[PDB]
């Protein structure tokens, strides 16, 4: 049951190099591509994400897109630059410019063909494909654009397959530029329609917690990156591991997502590193605080002021299954108005023998009502320019409509309105 | 691989131009033969041979001022056919310009530029330097713009347009050129940075204490910001963010394209004290109005981008601290459909001085490129001249002997108008 | 020599200012659109404040400072006593407002004020201005029945009320703010009272001068206009001129800028003072203008063109 | 799992509190000068500040907020009165104060008050105190300055208020202590229980030599007032007494009559300095106990004599107040109606 990993722009080239590089550790590949690792329970599905090449070396089947060669140059340089296939670097030179419609209409257009091309050869080579899973950011031009026209065709030509995404929300405290809720709103539009599951990593959660919980006043992208490959790792484990939950992506959606449009999951983790931390093993109680709690959330929104559909852990590491059943079953009798009732046992537990990196920890993946404060922050911030047309020439001139402005935000609005109605049910 | 061509019109162009690649040339440690012993980011402004050539073009209906160029220090830097000259100049007359000279020597500049545009393997777009108030300055640079519009359709074209000043002026006709040729450019350019000589006039008299400031000393001082400006361009690294990722933000509305800015410090060379300056006192001066290129008071005026662009001895940490002080403590209103926020940007490259400059060197500096209302008061106070004359129909006959018609006049004149009353709608609250 | 240029022909205060310079000999009156002027005596909209000293060797002054409004106009004075660093904490001059946009936005705010004093038993008694209530419900509809941003005030319920005649009044005094900003508050003031008794049910509903109204207070509560209401009104006028003062200042500008203001106050039944409006454009009461209009050329105009006691000072400690 | 150290044994509050995060499993005492600790109970003067929080990997909470001194010190709360934008123009409950240097000085500006003062027939008595012991209380600028030129140190001449609240049966002054918590998020919190440290000898206006009468100090009263603990044990009147004799005599309830004015003087002072002592910008986390020093005037009128960053408990106030600091500011960082939380109004 192989994946298809494609991962696009500079936001997602840089978290999928860090989701390969993490991953890769864990299964016990080296950056030449050979298996050196100290158990076999790292080969057993290793097949989900890499190819096996002549030399008995192991080969990402992951496909680097963007417009730019900037990014893409600095992962081939980097420690597991040489693990990627070289042919599967697809690459533009004129960049995208953080707009959504030059990646989706124009620049990008220009080069989907030749990425189609590569995914096609990925998936002819697959004994039984479940689907794909692409890495990009909502608030740039690349990843954002010409990810979503990605999807597109990629749906058009798989439509009985899984798609995927770790899709990087854009927020005012780490912005590149003031056309981000034009890009984001653009996108999520696509998001709502053409995927099954998108875990919504929030650049302003991610910013808050090194800030906050952290104390890392002046955090850098690197610093971001280091909770977003920790959490790509905690959320993919059920499908890299042999497991009984959400063992596939099909699975894991079924369990998930219970009305089509409402696919968009709040992960959480525990315990917040930082970069070179210090000592301690958390007990399996405070993991499960922790990784329940707002602080702990890779989506800015206060799971308090909504409730859970559906929600997935996963605990990592040696521990006791039967403190765990413990902890988990008392979260949700301390919260149980948090968790709607028409949709009985809806957090489901999984248990990990091999942990990260650390002795033990613990992910979560909550399908919340609560995810609304993301979208209705985005489509505060989209509404604000829209209602003044501000920065639309640069859209408009790229032979986009306004029609279709309105059209993406009314149905954000909608898909904001719909999870409001079931956190009233 | 994104090159960058930059195009200096008439005397105030060429002149400014002259400082700009002076000072390049010593931040990229070039030689006035080209030569550069160091040896690429600084690869979008020279082309190589081991000889580093500005792709840049230089323009003027007269050959008084280039030919000083062609005999002075940096002869050797430019390739004659990048130095390009009429016999006579525009009399400061905007029609002279654009059409009775200006079509006897646009064909020949045209070619000069392809010959640049065909080494680049990846155009980013042109520079253009400029007087408003000189014949060339203004007639024959909106006859440039609008010819790159034809031939180059995509490209960006960014402008630097020197402001007039009437310490400085010589023409009463100065407010009907640089109307003309604003409204003729209006449409085909993406980015203005307008420099008020008045501005810069009185800053050297006041930071850098001249009593009676030259051509020399004003354009050293502009040479700074336009190199500010430009050094996202020629450089690069983790904190450095690229020019036209700053203009996606400068830009809201295709017309207000005309950033303010402001630089910090301006020390003179004598009177430096060794003081070191902080980057919280820097980050304050670009709110001080006395330190813009423009005369105009942002106090009153709402922001629709901000910019910062540190040069220095510059940690993001510090800068954080400073900006936070700033807000809560300053009149930096933004209007309601814009994010209150600061696009910051650092090279880590310190600033470079002329060596017997006027100019103190200095370990950090800043310049602020902001989109305000408040720069609509210069054009304000141009409409009021224009306004004065063209009621009377003065100097008309000279643009009318030209081939202009009094209906160019109000034609240009109705989109000022319009311009100021776009700076107005666009501070109204929604 | 001294030339003066007049482009507003409805302001009464500035047209006896004009007579006044004229009347000296060391004044000359340019055209409307002349820019050759040594003082402007603007219009009230759309001041063209960036035309101003930049015509080389001339001394312009304009009888505006560029901003004000943000103090004169009502919403904008709301924001500037609930965000601004020296008034934010320290104001409890100025009654609870709630700026309420109808097509930002202190809606959430307001309810939840008002919930809370009816929960609690207080006064709810409410005043919208661009209609008086204890409902809020047709308070609000009130304001989206408008094109225009309203802001809700709490209503003063407990006023000073004058007798004979049991009736409300509020206070009017002229601040005029000359270049350097040295604050004069214009020793007379005026009441602008009511001629009908005050009702606390009736929602459907004449200048006296600070000598009978100081002669009012004492015989009626033995106590001076000053030491309660004086000190406080002074207070008032110093807090919200320096709140803006960093923001329209003119010692970094070509030009140099001076305002007369009109206060108005409103004194409840403990004898405290109440900032109501600010007006950036006042009109004077008819026996004050010849004094008045001689103190703006005086302290305002002849200070800056060179060729008493009426004006007080008013400094911190 | 929690670890803390005690860096102040002089600390009688912080004494307290680290018995009351022993005995309560969670929490275990660290050598001094340790530095892989999460709680630090620092030292008056000279705090490592700079040494916080560099562990990339434990959460450091310190009971100090770093630049307090700049509201603290005598001299230094004069300063910021008279120069934060927040409170030069509107703060009219602080005493006309000057600072004083013996052989920045504000002598000049004193002399022109007092003299304005003298001319004008009003209430000209000063009192001058150094950054109970070197105060004077005189109605003489030229008696006042000559004892601050005597001594070598910072004098700060403040007026004195002459018509001060009088306690009675006595007829005797007092001034107000309230204790003040500020924790890692700057929510000010003032607890409920406050003390009145009274004089037990009755106020006259006349002679300022009889210090018992005068100064209110607890060590002042003790050491000289022959009438000590007459009243009430230490010269010390609770906020339940204070209420009673207000609601009676004069017939006004504490919390309208003064305790409103104490908050909005409270909420002022701290905010005025808080972005320059704001740990949002720092790798570590501040709280800290403050202690707020007031003097009430006939006419009601609340008015701050001094703020104090390293106060002093009544003992029988201990329990509550150190539970306080252990819930509040303690345990908000490290997880396991008495302090009301001062806000503005919008
Ligand atoms: N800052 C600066 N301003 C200049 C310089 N040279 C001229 N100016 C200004 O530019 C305006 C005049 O335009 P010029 O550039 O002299 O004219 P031109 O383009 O050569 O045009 P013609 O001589 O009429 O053909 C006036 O406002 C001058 O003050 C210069 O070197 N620096
Ligand atoms: N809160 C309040 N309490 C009592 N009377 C008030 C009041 N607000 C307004 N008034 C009365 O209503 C009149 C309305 O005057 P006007 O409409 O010119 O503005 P204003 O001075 O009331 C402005 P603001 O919106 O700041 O309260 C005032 O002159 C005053 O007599
Ligand atoms: N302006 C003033 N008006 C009236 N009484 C005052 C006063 N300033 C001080 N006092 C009296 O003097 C006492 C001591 O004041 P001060 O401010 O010096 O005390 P403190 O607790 O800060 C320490 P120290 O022991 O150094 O005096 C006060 O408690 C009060 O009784
Ligand atoms: N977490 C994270 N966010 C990033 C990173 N790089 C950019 N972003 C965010 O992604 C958006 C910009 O998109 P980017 O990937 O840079 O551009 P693209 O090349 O057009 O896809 C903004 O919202 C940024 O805050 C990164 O490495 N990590
Ligand atoms: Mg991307
Ligand atoms: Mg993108
Ligand atoms: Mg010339």
């Amino acid at each position: 049951r192989e994946i298809v990993h494609i991962q696009a722009g500079q936001c997602g080239n840089q978290i999928g190099a860090k989701f390969w590089e993490v991953i890769s550790d864990e299964h016990g590949i080296d950056p030449t591509g050979s298996y050196h690792g100290d158990s076999d329970l790292q080969l057993e599905r290793i097949n989900v994400y890499y190819n096996e090449a002549t030399g008995n070396k192991y080969v990402p089947r992951a496909i680097l897109v963007d417009l730019e060669p900037g990014t893409m140059d600095s992962v081939r340089s980097g420690p597991f630059g040489q693990i990627f296939r070289p042919d599967n670097f697809v690459f533009g030179q004129s960049g995208a410019g953080n707009n959504w419609a030059k990646g989706h209409y124009t620049e990008g257009a220009e080069l989907v063909d030749s990425v189609l091309d590569v995914v096609r050869k990925e998936s002819e080579s697959c004994d039984c494909l479940q689907g794909f899973q692409l890495t990009h950011s909502l608030g740039g031009g690349t990843g954002s654009g010409m990810g979503t026209l990605l999807i597109s065709k990629i749906r058009e030509e798989y439509p009985d397959r899984i798609m995927n995404t770790f899709s990087v929300m854009p927020s005012p405290k780490v912005s590149d530029t003031v056309v981000e809720p034009y890009n984001a709103t653009l996108s999520v539009h696509q998001l709502v329609e053409n995927t099954d599951e998108t875990y919504c990593i929030d650049n302003e959660a991610l910013y808050d917690i090194c800030f906050r919980t952290l104390k890392l006043t002046t955090p850098t992208y690197g610093d971001l990156n280091h909770l977003v490959s920790a959490t790509m790792s905690g959320v993919t484990t059920c499908l890299r591991f042999p497991g009984q939950l959400n063992a596939d992506l099909r699975k894991l959606a079924v369990n998930m997502v219970p009305f089509p449009r409402l696919h968009f999951f709040m992960p959480g983790f525990a315990p917040l590193t930082s970069r070179g931390s210090q000592y301690r093993a958390l007990t399996v109680p405070e993991l499960t605080q922790q990784m329940f709690d707002s602080k702990n959330m890779m989506a800015a929104c206060d799971p308090r002021h909504g409730r859970y559909l559906t929600v997935a852990a996963i605990f990592r590491g040696r521990m006791s299954m039967k403190e765990v059943d413990e902890q988990m079953l008392n979260v949700q009798n301390k919260n149980s108005s948090y968790f709607v009732e028409w949709i009985p046992n809806n957090v489901k537990t999984a248990v990990c023998d091999i942990p990260p990196g650390l002795k033990m920890s613990a992910t979560f993946i909550g399908n919340s009502t609560a995810i609304q404060e993301l979208f209705k922050r985005i489509s505060e911030q989209f509404t604000a320019m829209f209602r003044r047309k501000a920065f639309l020439h640069w859209y408009t001139g790229e032979g986009m409509d306004e029609m279709e402005f309105t059209e993406a935000e009314s149905n954000m609005n909608d898909l904001v309105s719909e999870y409001q109605q079931y956190q009233d049910a | 691989m994104r090159e960058c061509i930059s195009i200096h019109v008439g005397q105030a162009g060429v002149q400014i131009g002259n400082a700009c690649w002076e000072l390049y040339c010593l931040e990229h440690g070039i030689q006035p033969d080209g030569q550069m012993p160091s040896d690429d980011s600084f690869n979008t402004f020279f082309s190589e041979t081991g000889k580093h050539v500005p792709r840049a073009v230089f323009v003027d209906l007269e050959p008084t001022v280039i030919d000083e160029v062609r005999t002075g220090t940096y002869r050797q830097l430019f390739h004659p056919e990048q130095l390009i000259t009429g016999k006579e100049d525009a009399a400061n007359n905007y029609a002279r310009g654009h059409y009775t000279i200006g079509k006897e020597i646009i064909d020949l500049v045209l070619d000069r530029i392809r010959k640049l545009a065909d080494q680049c393997t990846g155009l980013q777009g042109f520079l253009v330097f400029h007087s408003f108030g000189g014949g060339t300055g203004s007639g024959f640079t909106s006859l440039l713009m609008e010819r790159l519009s034809v031939d180059y359709g995509k490209k960006s074209k960014l402008e630097f347009s020197i402001y007039p000043a009437p310490q400085v002026s010589t023409a009463v006709v100065e407010p009907y050129n640089s109307i003309l040729t604003t409204h003729t450019t209006l449409e085909h350019s993406d980015c203005a940075f307008m420099v008020d000589n008045e501005a810069i006039y009185d800053i050297c008299r006041r930071n850098l204490d001249i009593e009676r400031p030259t051509y020399t000393n004003l354009n050293r001082l502009i040479s700074q910001i336009v190199s500010s400006i430009t050094a996202s361009l020629r450089f690069d690294g983790a904190l450095n963010v690229d020019l036209t990722e700053f203009q996606t933000n400068l830009v809201p509305y295709p017309r207000i394209h005309f950033p303010l800015a402001t630089y910090a410090p301006v020390i003179s060379a004598e009177k430096a004290y060794h003081e070191q300056l902080s980057v919280a006192e820097i980050t304050n001066a670009c709110f001080e109005p006395a330190n813009q290129m423009v005369k105009c008071d942002p106090r009153h005026g709402k922001y629709m981008a901000c910019c910062l662009l540190y040069r220095g001895d510059v940690v993001p940490k510090d800068v954080n601290a400073a900006i936070a002080t700033i807000k809560t403590k300053r009149s930096i209103q933004f209007v309601d459909w814009c994010p209150t926020g600061f696009k910051v940007g650092i090279n880590y490259q310190p600033p470079t001085v002329v060596p017997g400059g006027d100019l103190a060197k200095v370990q950090r500096a800043v310049c602020m490129l902001s989109n305000t209302t408040a720069i609509a008061e210069a054009w304000a106070r141009l409409d009021h001249k224009f306004d004065l004359m063209y009621a009377k129909r003065a100097f008309v006959h000279w643009y009318v002997g030209e081939g202009m018609e009094e209906g160019e006049f109000s034609e240009a004149r109705e989109d000022m108008a319009a311009l100021e009353k776009d700076y107005e709608e666009v501070g109204v609250d929604s | 020599g001294y030339t003066f240029v007049v482009r507003d022909e409805n302001s009464s205060v500035y047209a006896e200012v004009s007579r006044l310079l004229l009347a000296t000999g060391h004044w000359k009156r340019l055209r409307r659109d002349n820019p050759r002027f040594n003082l402007m005596l603007g219009e009230r909209n759309r001041l063209p404040f960036g035309r101003l000293g930049h015509e080389p060797g001339l001394v312009q002054l304009v009888n505006y400072y560029r901003g004000a409004d943000k103090l004169c106009r009502k919403a904008s004075l709301v924001k500037l006593i609930k965000t601004s660093p020296e008034l934010a904490e320290s104001c409890t001059w100025f009654p609870e407002s709630y700026v309420i946009y109808p097509t930002t936005d202190e809606r959430e705010f307001f309810l939840a004020s008002y919930n809370r004093k009816k929960e609690d038993g207080e006064g709810n008694v409410w005043i919208a201005k661009s209609l008086i209530s204890s409902e809020a419900s047709e308070l609000l509809d009130f304001i989206d029945n408008q094109g225009q941003v309203h802001v809700i005030q709490k209503y003063l319920e407990h006023p000073l009320l004058l007798e004979p005649g049991h009736r409300k009044f509020d206070i009017r005094s002229w601040v005029l703010v000359d270049h350097q900003y040295n604050i004069y508050l214009y020793r007379e003031g005026v009441l602008r009272t009511a001629s009908e008794p005050y009702h606390v049910d009736n929602f459907q509903d004449n200048e006296m001068f600070f000598k009978e109204f100081n002669q009012y207070l004492t015989s009626a509560l033995n106590i001076t206009l000053e030491s309660s209401i004086l000190l406080q009104i002074k207070h008032i006028i110093r807090n919200c001129l320096l709140s803006v003062e960093p923001a329209i200042s003119t010692k970094h500008l070509p030009y140099q800028s001076f305002q007369l203001f009109g206060f108005d106050f409103m004194v409840d039944e403990e004898l405290k003072v109440w900032l109501i409006e600010v007006n950036g454009a006042p009109a004077c009461a008819q026996k004050l203008y010849a004094e008045l209009c001689q103190g703006i050329v005086d302290i305002a105009i002849s200070s800056v063109f060179p060729p008493p006691a009426a004006f007080i000072k008013l400094e911190n400690l």
